[PDB]
Order: C-alpha cells, then structure tokens, then sequence
C-alpha cells in the first residue's frame, strides 16, 4: 500500500496548461505528447511549485504521483476577431499561426 | 459488392462512407476500430538478478601445506594464507607456531530472490499486426471479431467478408534490444552474455530461470584473516542489478510517441495513430434494396441555425424537404468539411428533420445527400470559449479552412489586381510598337 | 457559464440581459440593487459639551 498525492490545481489558457502542484513527500511528475515528438519530461517535486506545459492540438499526457494519467487536448479559442479592420485580423492570425503570417506577410 | 477506399488510423472515430451500385439504393458504411496492437518477435537471451556469494568452511591444517584445484563453479576463488595461528574458544586452536595454513575458499551464486524480480533481457524481431474491428451496415447491428493486418487474410465478419490492409508506415516504438522489468519495458543495449563490467547490468547473466550454468564476474577478492581469527573475509564491488535500479531512466510507456500504450505478456504496442488503413469489403446482394422501393425527394433547401468551431458536434441545421413517401433512407457528406453525427432519418410527407454536425471552418461550404438526392448548406461559424478539453478532434483541420471570408477578400486583390496591372503595363509596350511601326509605313 | 457585463450606479432600475451559450437556448437575467452605502473608516478624537 502505498501514499496518494492530493491532486493539482487545473487551471487552462490558450495553448497552456497549468497546474499547482502541493506534495508533502518527494513526488514524480512525467509528461508527453501524443503527437510524433514526444518530448517527455520528468521531475521529482518537493516543494509546491507551479509548472506550464504547452498542449498543442495533437495532445499531452500527463502522469502526477500514483494517480491514472490524464490525456488533454487544446482546442481551437484564438484571441483575435476575423471579420473586421486589417489591424485586428492580423492579429487574429497572429496568435493562431505565428509561424505562417510573419512568413507570408 | 466490394467497396475499396483508405481509412485512417484513429481508434475513437468512426468512419462513414456510402456505397454506390447502379440500379440499387445507396447503403451506409460504418466502420470502428476498437484496438490496433503491433506485437514484434522475441526471443528471451538472459535473466539477471542480484548475487549471493556464499563461503564454504575453510580448512585449518596445523604442521603442513595444501593447494587446490580449479573446481567448476562460476567466479571461483581460492589462495593459501601461511602462518596464520588462529584462536578460538577455549585457548588455541593448534601446536605449530608460525606456519599453518587456512583455505578461506568463495563463489559466487544467484539469490533466492532471482525467482520474484528479474530483468529479461529481449532480442526483438518484426513480427504481425492485428487490429478488432467493429463493422455495421444497413440495418443489422454492431458486431465484431479479430481481424488480421496483412494483404492475404480475409476475415469473415458479418454476411460481408473483410480484407483490413497493411500499414502504410512500418513504424515501431520498439528497438532490437529491450529489457523487461516488472510491468514495464525499457530500450538498453545488452552485455551480450559474453562480456560483464561487473557492476553495470551483466555481472551475473543465467540463460533461463533456472538454467545450472551462469556466467559471473564481480571482482571478487580474497582477503588475509587477521590476528588469529577464523573467517573469510572477501572484497567485492557491489551488485549492478541495484545500481540499475537506481541509476535508471524513464521506461518506453512514458516516452513513446503517437500514444502508443504498451502491455506485456504478448509485449504489444496498443492503440498506437500513424499512417492509415487501405479497406476491402465486400457486401452481400441480400442487403440491396432497388430503386423503386426507396421513395424519391425533391425541393430540398438547408438552413445553418448554429455552427461552433468547436470540437464534439458543435453545429447543428435544419433542412426542408417534400419526400414522395415514408421511410428510411441514410445521410452522407463525401467532401470531409462536416462529420455527420447519425445515419439514417425516418421521413414523412412534407416535413423537416435537424441534423447535427462538426466542422473545423469558419465557413463550411460542405454537401451532403439525402435519399440518393443532392443539396448543398453553407453557413458562419463562431470561435469557442473554451481552452482546453479531454477528448479528441471528431473532424479534420485542412489548410484552407482557416480563412474567413474577410481576409479571402484581402487576399484576392493583394494577388488578383496587382497581377492584372502588370498585364496592363505589358500591352502599353504591346501598343506603342504598332504605333511607332505606323510612324514609318 | 460567467457573462460578464457592465451594470449602471442607479438602484430602482433593473438590469436586464440575455446570455447566450452555444448550444443552448437563451436564459434571461435580471439584476436589481436594493441599497448602495459608502461605509468610511472613522477613529475618534474627542467629544464637546
């Protein structure tokens, strides 16, 4: 039999999920992503910390002490409006594809 | 009838098709994968587990000398220490002052805990792929069984017959060498039962569980005993299988990639997403109906009430029709801007039904039949509020769908007029020739 | 669902809005004051008679 870890705090934003970790023992934290590169990562947490991972539209699992992993997915929100002036429909594409309209501009 | 087109590898969604034969109304197509396990070949090469080197008595001869033979064992060791007038209980042990001999003879052996953890050490070759398939068409319901993946076994599921193709990709999370511990697989180069640096991960290697030969070194030392006690003392480095046990990484379900989910007692490499399924089956006649049963439609025109870019079923419309009589006829879109969430309606006499889809564009301009008859629905879409959700994508995201309808219009004089100018800076050239040409004749 | 909004400072009239969540039907709502103090922190200093 073994310790439960208390669950973290989950909070999301755009491409970015957050979560407050608060262990009273040495814990174990791995994440990967479900698309072609995984990227893991892995950690051990002694003290209460706070860590950002980048969730993309392919996916992220993520694994917190003895608890089952947990597989989330980011969705399509944006921070911009695509109907309107040219100074906020570039931002709109901005936000969405900043690797397509620096490039295409 | 057979019906040959390509099915993506994805576990969750489902794939829809429509099968056309001329003469007979269209059926619908479902096909749902529920695994997709990869299973390579494996051939066990060596166990290993922590030593235990246990010391046999040493002889203590009082007025003489003794040697010893090089006895089969594995990590075998023996010296002869000269003068050694040990003392026990009760006074000495022995008359001759200043020359005695003492054996002190060590091996090494495995433990008693060799049979509950231990690392088997894999050599992995490619091997077969099988998938469970779940499959319903027409009317009849969902029913399943193990299919194979390969190009020349067809498989018996339904009244239909089934032919699931090859992979397109020959990808495998799996390297030529792994090691399995516990529940839990791990990519490490092997020793290769020849070699051992003694501390690392081959100081101890057994060719099955319970094989008599075993291969050990350990750098185990002999030691002289000291002022007149009767012992054995040796010198070894310590055990690899613990210094692996620490000194370790994170194992291959932690780290593989395209969310492939790793058992063990087959050693698969389940519900893994790459590539895509080439499909061939082959639908009995007695699941046709003709023409003249299916009722036929007409004055059909759709409405979009709501659309969200969304994933799940974020939209949902209405559409009208004036069918010529009761029944059931399946909907389908072929162009992949909209899934379909149902298959079939039950119609009537001049009514309207809702339907509800999901696209990845701001602007869905996708098509969809309806009793072998054609209408088109075109409609807005809002982005969504929410940031981060726990299932998967039921539609697929292209590389137009992003552009709305005011940056097309952006996009289309930036390269439309610009380009239409210099055609009309080409003829001025184009013009001037014929009139200085008329200047001379 | 949070709607976030901008109500005006007046205490008789109601404010009245319509969320709209995608997929559902509107829900209306309806916000009222009933009072509106200003509460300063105040220390003594002395009393006269």
């Amino acid at each position: 039999i073994a310790t439960l870890a208390p669950e973290p705090l989950v909070e999301h934003k755009h491409r970015t999920l957050i979560l407050h970790l608060h262990p009273d023992h040495p814990t174990l934290l791995t994440t990967r992503s479900l698309g072609s590169d995984a990227n893991p990562t892995r950690q051990w947490i002694e003290r209460p910390t706070t860590v950002n991972f980048t969730v993309t539209g392919e996916g992220l699992e993520y694994t917190w002490g003895n608890h089952p992993p947990k597989r989330v997915w980011a969705q399509e929100s944006g921070e911009g409006n695509p109907h309107g002036w040219p100074h906020e429909v570039v931002v709109y594409y901005y936000n969405r594809y900043p690797l397509t309209t620096i490039i295409g501009l | 009838y057979e019906h040959t087109a390509v099915m993506p590898n994805k576990v969750g969604i489902p794939y829809k098709a429509l099968v056309e034969r001329p003469g007979y109304a269209p059926v619908h197509l479902q096909i749902q994968l529920v695994n997709t396990r990869i299973i390579p070949s494996t051939n066990l090469e060596y166990i290993t587990c922590k030593y235990k080197t246990k010391v046999p008595s040493p002889v203590v001869k009082c007025c003489g000398a003794t040697q010893c033979t090089s006895k089969p064992h594995p990590d075998y060791q023996c010296q002869v220490f000269s003068g050694v007038y040990p003392f026990m209980w009760g006074g000495a042990y022995c008359f001759c002052d200043t020359e005695n001999t003492q054996m002190s003879e060590a091996y090494v052996e495995r433990s008693e805990e060799c049979s509950i953890d231990h690392a088997k050490a894999y050599k992995v070759h490619t091997g077969t792929v099988q998938a469970m398939v779940n499959i319903t068409y027409g009317s009849v319901s969902w029913r399943s069984a193990d299919v194979y993946v390969n190009g020349e076994t067809p498989a018996k599921i339904g009244d239909a017959k089934l032919i699931i193709g090859p992979l397109s990709s020959a990808w495998s999370p799996f390297d030529n060498k792994v090691v399995v511990y516990g529940h839990e697989v791990y990519n490490y180069d092997f020793p290769e039962y020849g070699t051992g640096k003694a501390g690392s991960f081959g100081d101890l290697q057994s060719r099955t569980s319970t094989s008599n030969d075993l291969y050990a070194n350990t750098n185990l030392k002999l030691q002289r005993p000291q002022a007149g006690i009767v012992h054995t003392p040796f010198t070894q480095v310590p055990s690899g299988f613990e210094r692996w046990k620490k000194d370790k990484g994170a194992p291959l379900n932690d780290v593989a990639p395209f969310g492939c989910s790793i058992a063990l007692e087959p050693l698969r490499a389940e519900n893994c997403a790459v590539g895509s399924i080439p499909i061939s089956i082959d639908i009995p006649d007695a699941a046709f109906t003709r023409i003249s049963e299916t009722p036929t439609v007409s004055d059909l025109e759709c409405k979009i009430t709501e659309c969200t870019y969304a994933f799940d079923f974020g939209g949902i419309a209405t559409v009208a029709y004036k069918s010529s009589k009761a029944g059931n006829c399946p909907i389908h879109s072929p162009s992949g801007v909209a899934v379909i969430k149902e298959n079939d309606v039950t119609l009537a006499e001049s009514g309207s039904f809702t339907f509800h889809f999901s696209t990845a564009n701001i602007h869905p301009a996708f098509k969809l039949q309806v009793c072998t008859s054609a209408v088109t629905c075109k409609g807005d879409c809002k982005p969504p509020k929410d940031h981060i959700v726990d299932y998967p994508a039921q539609h697929t995201e292209s590389f137009t769908s992003a552009i709305s309808a005011t940056a097309w219009s952006w996009i289309k004089v930036l390269v439309g007029g610009t380009s239409a100018f210099i055609v009309l800076g080409l003829i001025a050239t184009a013009v001037v020739a014929l009139v200085l040409f008329f200047h001379r004749h």
